[PDB]
DNA sequence: CCCTGTCTGGCGTCCTCTCACCCCATG
DNA sequence: CATGGGTGCGCCAGACAGGG
């Protein structure tokens, strides 16, 4: 829901879900053209922490 | 930018229907070339009417199909859906080539 | 012999990290210890001394290397590096569905206002890179031209 | 968004019984998934359970 | 293995009434 | 325009080492 002004005051769970989906899309891209082990280990580790 | 070529048998219908096909476009796209008529294809079938002899009594028939063009100017997504999806008048062919 | 290593930067300031890295090299004049810098990850041709490691981590807006450990960080275990390099060049000049939309072949639209609709390609134009397919709008297949990537082969 | 954190087809229509924009603005065909943008056709609290 | 020290977690009163302020930043 | 990353609390208690 927005506030008086109009800027949407967004919840915290939308930040959490949007982070997990951004990282998951990056990791899938790192499965198609993909990239070396160290890269996908950091990518999966950032998804795990997300 | 997008040729709008539409065909129908009735002239009072195809020319009525071209008034709203630009009224659904100039409301949003606000630029159309103009209603272009096209020379009509008159197909004739003159054939016998008796079930036997007297091959001198024939009845001339003719089916007139007309063609109109408006050739809309602006390819903005709003105008695209307002014509592509919004096709009206059943019994009137309309075919588009972008 | 200089082997490759992976550097993590603040994602978005990557060109500025690359420029500051070249400038720190030409400041602390370990010119014989750095080969190139390739562009959120920055590739560095390098050797491993602890002095050069402190140099790269003292470059601003750099988090650290990415490897097995932080004592002796890890060079390059290429697994999909070649694929990514080839994909970049291929994308530069290459089509998605390669206009395999022949006449009478059904296709799928996922772009423009015709998104989420199927149809058939009555005519194809490999030279103009355009497929002539009509999409049943209100039942009326609205013959429209879509690119190979704009539509998918059905 | 078409298919984002806050989708139409995956969850439901924001407005009650309204599909999306130009489709179903009365009470006759509750359910037809319009072609303009994939969307369910239900009430306003249907997204809270989905 | 049997006791001893450390290391992290889990927790701490209820209703109300105003106020002020909610992501830069930028090629 | 849109995305991308301090240093003043105190007790209980059980799990994890650490001797013992």
């Amino acid at each position: 829901v927005p506030l008086d002004g109009g800027r949407f005051a967004t919840s915290d769970l939308n930040d959490l879900y949007r982070r997990v989906i951004n990282r998951n899309n990056r990791l899938k891209r790192l499965l198609d053209l993909a990239a070396p082990d160290i890269i996908v280990r950091n990518e999966k580790r950032m998804l795990q922490e997300a | 930018r997008i040729r709008i070529r539409l065909k129908a048998f009735d002239h009072r219908l195809i020319d009525q229907a071209t008034a709203e096909i630009v009224e659904t476009a100039k409301r949003t796209g606000a630029q159309v070339r103009g209603p272009i008529p096209l020379p009509t294809r008159k197909e004739r079938f003159t054939v016998l009417i008796s079930p036997h002899v007297n091959k001198d009594a024939r009845d001339q028939y003719e089916i007139r199909t007309h063609l109109r063009l408006v050739d809309i100017v602006e390819p903005t997504e709003k105008t695209v859906d307002a014509l592509m999806r919004l096709d009206l008048a059943a019994g009137v062919d309309v075919q588009i080539s972008l | 012999k200089k082997r490759w290593y992976v550097v993590q930067a603040f994602s978005g300031f990557e060109g500025r990290v690359a420029t500051s890295l070249r400038e720190h090299i030409k400041l602390h004049n370990m010119e014989d210890l750095f080969g190139e810098v390739m562009v959120g990850y920055v590739l560095v041709q390098m050797v491993m001394n602890d002095a050069s490691w402190h140099l790269v981590r003292s470059v601003p807006r750099v988090m650290g290397f990415i490897g097995g450990t932080s004592d002796r960080p890890a060079p390059i275990s290429d697994k999909e590096v070649d694929a990514i390099m080839n994909r970049l060049q291929q994308v530069g000049d290459k089509p998605r569905p390669k206009t395999l939309f022949e006449p009478g072949e059904m296709v799928r639209v996922n772009d423009g206002p015709f998104a989420d609709f199927n149809g058939v390609v009555e005519e194809v134009d490999y030279e103009k890179s355009r497929l002539k397919v009509s999409v049943s709008i209100f039942g009326r297949a609205t013959p429209v031209e879509l690119d190979f990537s704009q539509v998918e082969k059905a | 968004e078409r298919d984002g954190l806050f989708c139409a087809r995956i969850f439901g229509p924001v407005k009650d019984y309204e599909c999306l924009c130009g489709k179903y603005k009365r009470l006759k065909h509750r359910g037809v998934i319009c072609e303009k943008c994939g969307v369910e056709v239900t009430q306003t609290k249907v997204r809270r359970e989905r």
